[PDB]
């Protein structure tokens, strides 16, 4: 129940965080099976990928419920990973970059 | 794999 310029808008804004140099670490699940001890630090996984799964399929009715899924992504790399590492830092210009764009869309 | 876990 997004209407069509809104999952427009989100799907752009998905697709450059996808193409950013510092996506690497979300494009997919993280591997819960050769990361043990994952799932017991992060209640709830999220990647890019399930994002745009979830987009695709109608299942975000407005864009709050997109945003959060896509904070929720660099909430968990911050929980996870120590801040002084590629992925930490890798993490921390995704969401910089993420909340700009979404204010200059929005 | 590219992690840097606080834990461990
Ligand atoms: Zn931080
Ligand atoms: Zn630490």
């Amino acid at each position: 129940s997004m209407d069509s310029k809104d999952l427009a808008l989100c799907s752009m804004i998905l697709t450059e965080m996808e193409t950013h140099e510092d996506a690497w670490p979300f494009l997919l699940p993280v591997n819960l099976k050769l990361v043990p001890g994952y799932k017991k630090v992060i209640k709830k996984p999220m990647d890019f990928s399930t994002i745009r799964e979830k987009l695709s399929s109608g299942q975000y009715p407005n864009l709050e419920t997109f945003a959060l899924d896509v904070r929720l992504v660099f909430d968990n790399c911050e929980t996870f990973n120590e801040d002084d590492s590629d992925i930490g830092r890798a993490g921390h210009n995704m969401r910089k970059y993420f909340e700009k764009k979404w204010t200059d869309t929005f | 794999g590219g992690k840097a876990p606080r834990k461990q």
